[PDB]
RNA sequence: GAAACUGCGAAUGGCUCAUUAAAUCAGUUAUCGUUUAUUUGAUAGUUCCCUACAUGGUAUAACUGUGGUAAUUCUAGAGCUAAUACAUGCUUAAAAUCUCAGAUGUAUUUAUUAGAUAAUGAUGAUUCAUAAUAACUUUUCGAAUCGCAUGGCCUUGUGCUGGCGAUGGUUCAUUCAAAUUUCUGCCCUAUCAACUUUCGAUGGUAGGAUAGUGGCCUACCAUGGUUUCAACGGGUAACGGGGAAUAAGGGUUCGAUUCCGGAGAGGGAGCCUGAGAAACGGCUACCA
RNA sequence: UCUAAGGGUCGACGAUCAACUU
């Protein structure tokens, strides 16, 4: 099958290397899950040592994480919006880490509703504890309005069957969104 | 090649253990445990060619089969068991404790001791490091883990083990003027104390160790093992005490039996 | 032709030749578990009806379940699958099997009665054979013999008397699963195991906790 | 370095966090690390504002095998340097030496400047390309 | 105690030297870049939205009986029955801390936090060990297993306890290993001086894949990388080394072959099981 | 059905305008 092994792959030098030693299993590679959205559908992949790999092809939800507060819901993914490595990905809406998607945002404005009652995308003291430390940002508490959070995976989904992520802020944020109102 | 191997070919076994050239194709492979497989002695070979108690691996598999044979406590049935250095082999019939200390020729001598020293063991530490919630453990050079040490216990450390609980009674701790055993390289079973350390930060660190001779050698730390003071070991030092006399000394000391 | 017929109720099996293909027109074009007719097939069977469920062709190969082709095909095999026993773990092998439509290139057929409509068979009804074992596992025998849970089954569990040298010794079943003290002790002992660790183990954390402080505190003392 | 974010994903220190809702007084909180036996970690590392996942002292890679001296002579990759070592080659049956060399590509941090020549000290990392095994630790731009 | 199911082994050994010229191999490094059945040591009071004095067949083998084929270690149909097989599923403290009664074991995945210090562990070094917070999971484990001894208390009952072991099991460590890996070192040849780079060549970023690092593969980007200190190509009737012969000294020639390392099982490729095989006294295909 | 690269004008960025070739 694919192998990840250095006797092909020629030289520094240039020099073909001449073939010995047929592929081994220890040097094996596999195909890409190439993960999609919807109707989650994990297959286990048999790994080295009895391990076990989860390659997940269409995933539906995933835990992402504000980040900024430490709340980390459980939430929908809606499509990918951008992908650093080929926009392939983001056109056939490939789940893949580092990839940027957009999530459903409703845990996460439950949640501020919930902790501040600050009517964020529209017993009793502890929203008066939690101060007037409780604006979030201008570009992420605007996406809230069309009930849509950019976030970026951080898990492989390919490797561990899960699409976990991210929200983006500061200048991550401010980075993507240049890309996304540039290219789009 | 496949997968691990299971037979050590003659010539190919390590030297330390005296075997005969032309007995047979084969050497006991140790099996996996605590020690190592260079640096381990099979109770086969510890049975039949170093107490010659059995004839052939038949005789030492019907002695152990028994009960008879012990290791650190524990009856240890397995033929080729790796016993290695400071482990205590007891008999219970014939009663009689053995502790497995390097002779100065470097080879594991038969070395009696009483059962009020059977009753504990050495053991180098080989780390330190915390383990799940939080528990600090002990790791020692014949792969027991001792859990909530004593906080002064670090690296190179000897801890004297109970060897009935398993737990540390005692640790002596590394530093120059401590009673070192040699346990590999040139110098293997030489006893002497620390003289200094030097640290080769990111190489290997060495240390120098004089005898009671006054003679001066230089070793890795990974082969010295301390023993306890200068002149009051933890343990009953071998018939030598690792002095490592010339051949000239050795032949005028064979030749003074006249 | 052959006709492998049984009898599953009671248990009872017998083989039919069946060499007329006027009679025997009927089976073709059905592949497994269809409402092939006794009537339908010969005189001797009236209001039979077979579930034709597998045999073997000329050549001896077996029929494959859901193959649903007339002929015969090269199938890699595996485990868990019928015509196919693995050697070795993980073995797979390409044998040659017969698809489950039935057709004039079968040798015999076989035939489970699953409806009885008429007169007796010969080997249908006054040939039945005994279940060879009884059941083993407790709760097995409990439910095949009616009892309640909490009825002590030890005692009548399906026997059978061995005559060879006119001593006649009964030979009943090690029957699992059964609540012993033994398994009692066993399951005590593991909690006691349990619950005893847990203490030894709080208590030397309390006993390391302890050494802490006083350390701690020494260090602090000393400044 | 000259408009760092450069690439088509967003170039950051993984798991160094800049907390938007304080507001902190660096706003640009950048890990380092000292890479050990006795390489001093540089300024530029210190208060740079590259990434360089491989650089040995803000990046994940790690000093741990040989300590290799060399002479710069290609900087034509990016981050990459190739150093000559010239040694000499004992022939016995003439009891003489003879001149030989190895190229051996190192991978080059943004802290180090170096230019074609300027003996550098590099230690040996996991292999981080097809070719690297090594990374400047000391640059001695002489 | 046959057979059979289950477990383990069959990846060791043995053979040969065809390929292989920076490849293997030798010495020396590294894993702060990973997997590791087994052994040894340690390690698991946390499992629920009307069984635990112990669940199911959703199961069947061996066995009984009926057969097919000329022929295979081919097997079909039907009737039974077990588990340390398969699939399920409770009982085992008190307290504390959070959240607004619930949660807090462990495993997984992500994000965040602590991991300090010239006047709260380790390393030369880390985003290490470990702990904490919030969640996550086609739920991982948290013995429904076996032998021998039978004991103590006592409401004398299917009472409550209780020993020595075997097997199984999460994690860490150890051991046996494995996989990559640093530096230096291979015979002849220029009637081989340029080679590699569209089709990865050298490097960067991101991803995929891997047990894991890595152009190992992919996308985008840059134009790199080797070489008269012999690259690249060609030859070897070349497996490398320990060593062998001959040897004043220096050398010369040999090393298929008792040990170590590699490779292969007619040639290739692919793969199942498994901790470990690209296995061949394993399978699949093609060629002969 | 898309993606990418290749421009003019005006004020290391922004506004506006535009045609084809790969
Ligand atoms: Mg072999
Ligand atoms: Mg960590
Ligand atoms: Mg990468
Ligand atoms: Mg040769
Ligand atoms: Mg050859
Ligand atoms: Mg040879
Ligand atoms: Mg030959
Ligand atoms: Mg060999
Ligand atoms: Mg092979
Ligand atoms: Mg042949
Ligand atoms: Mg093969
Ligand atoms: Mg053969
Ligand atoms: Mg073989």
């Amino acid at each position: 099958g694919i192998s990840r092994d250095s006797r092909h792959k020629r030289s520094a030098t240039g020099a073909k290397r001449a073939q010995f030693r047929k592929k081994r299993k220890f040097e094996l590679g596999r195909q890409p899950a190439n993960t999609k959205i919807g109707a989650k559908r994990i297959h286990s992949v048999r790994t080295r040592g009895g391990n076990k790999k989860y390659r997940a092809l269409r995933i539906e939800t995933g835990n992402f994480s504000w980040a900024s507060e430490g709340i980390s819901k459980k939430t929908r993914i809606a499509g990918v919006v951008y992908h650093p490595s080929n926009n392939e990905l983001v056109r056939t809406n490939t789940l893949t880490k580092a990839a940027i998607v957009q999530i459903d945002a409703t845990p996460f404005r439950q949640w501020f509703e919930a902790h501040y009652g600050q009517t964020l995308g529209k017993a009793e003291r502890k929203w008066a504890a939690r101060a007037a430390s409780a604006k979030i940002e201008s570009s992420v508490e605007s996406q809230f309005s069309a009930g849509r959070l950019y976030a970026c995976i951080s898990s492989r989904p390919g490797q561990s069957g899960r699409c976990d992520g991210y929200i983006l802020e500061g200048e991550e944020l401010a980075f993507y969104l240049r890309r996304l109102t540039a290219k789009k | 090649a496949r997968g691990p191997k299971k037979h050590l070919k003659r010539l190919a076994a390590p030297h330390h253990w005296l075997l005969d050239k032309l007995s047979g194709c084969y050497a006991p492979r140790p099996s996996a445990g605590p020690h190592k497989l260079r640096e381990s002695l099979p109770l086969i070979v510890f049975l039949r060619n170093r107490l010659k108690y059995a004839l052939n691996g038949r005789e030492v598999k019907a002695i152990l089969m028994q009960r008879h044979v012990k290791v650190d406590g524990k009856v240890r049935t397995d033929t080729t068991y790796p016993a290695g250095f400071m482990d205590v082999i007891t008999l219970d019939a014939t009663n009689e404790n053995f502790r497995l200390v390097y002779d100065v020729k470097g080879r594991f001598a038969v070395h009696r001791i009483t059962d009020e020293e059977a009753s504990y063991k050495l053991g180098k530490v080989k780390k330190v490091q915390l383990g799940k919630k939080g528990v600090p453990y002990v790791v020692t050079h014949d792969g027991r883990t001792i859990r909530y040490p004593d906080p002064n216990i670090k690296v190179n450390d000897t801890v004297k083990i109970d060897l009935a609980s398993g737990k540390i009674t005692d640790f002596i701790k590394f530093d120059a003027g401590k009673l070192v055993y040699v346990t590999g390289g040139r110098n293997l079973g030489r006893i002497g104390t620390i003289v200094h350390k030097e640290r080769h930060d990111g190489g290997f660190d060495l240390v120098h160790i004089k005898d009671s001779l006054d003679n001066t050698f230089v070793t890795r730390l990974n082969n010295v093992f301390v023993i306890g003071e200068q002149g009051k070991p933890y343990i009953s030092l071998p018939k030598g005490k690792g002095i490592k006399l010339s051949i000239a000394e050795e032949r005028d000391r064979r030749r003074a039996q006249q | 032709m052959k006709l492998n017929i049984s009898y599953p109720v009671n248990g009872s099996q017998k083989t039919f030749e069946i060499d007329d293909e006027h009679r025997i027109r009927v089976f073709f074009d059905k592949r497994i578990g269809q409402e092939v007719d006794g009537e339908a097939v010969g005189d001797e069977f009236k209001g039979y009806v077979f579930k034709i469920s597998g045999g073997n062709d000329k050549q001896g190969f077996p029929m494959k379940q859901g193959v649903l082709l007339p002929t015969r095909i090269k199938l890699l095999l595996t485990k868990n699958v019928s015509c196919y026993r693995p050697r070795r773990d993980g073995e797979r092998k390409r044998k040659s099997v017969r698809g489950a439509i039935v057709g004039p290139d079968l040798a015999v057929l076989a035939l489970v009665i699953v409806k009885k409509g008429e007169q007796e068979l010969e080997g249908l009804t006054d040939t039945t054979v005994p279940k060879r074992l009884g059941p083993k596992r407790a709760n097995n025998i409990r439910k095949f013999f009616g009892l309640s849970k909490e009825d002590d089954v030890r005692d009548f569990v399906i026997r059978r008397e061995v005559t060879k040298g006119e001593k006649t010794y009964t030979k009943a079943p090690k029957i699992q699963r059964l609540v012993t003290p033994q398994r009692l002790q066993r399951k005590r002992h593991q909690r006691a195991l349990k619950v005893r660790n847990a203490q030894a183990q709080r208590e030397a954390a309390a006993e390391y906790a302890q050494l802490l402080a006083k350390r701690l505190s020494e260090r602090k003392a000393e400044k | 370095e000259l408009t760092v974010q450069s690439e088509r994903a967003f170039q950051k220190q993984p798991h160094i966090f800049n907390n938007p809702k304080v507001k902190t007084s660096k706003r640009t909180k950048r890990w380092y690390k000292n890479a050990g036996l006795g390489f001093k970690t540089p300024k530029t590392a210190i208060e740079g504002s590259y990434i360089d996942k491989k650089c040995p002292f803000t990046g994940l890679v790690s000093i741990r095998g040989k300590i290799l001296t060399g002479t710069v002579v290609s900087t034509k990759m990016h981050r990459t340097i190739v150093i000559r070592r010239a040694y000499l080659h004992y022939i016995p049956k003439y009891n003489r030496y003879e001149k030989r060399h190895k190229n051996v590509p190192v991978h080059v941090s943004p802290a180090f400047r170096v230019q074609v020549g300027d003996i550098v000290t590099v230690g040996q990392c996991r292999p981080i390309s097809k070719t690297v095994r090594f990374n400047v630790v000391k640059v001695s731009a002489a």
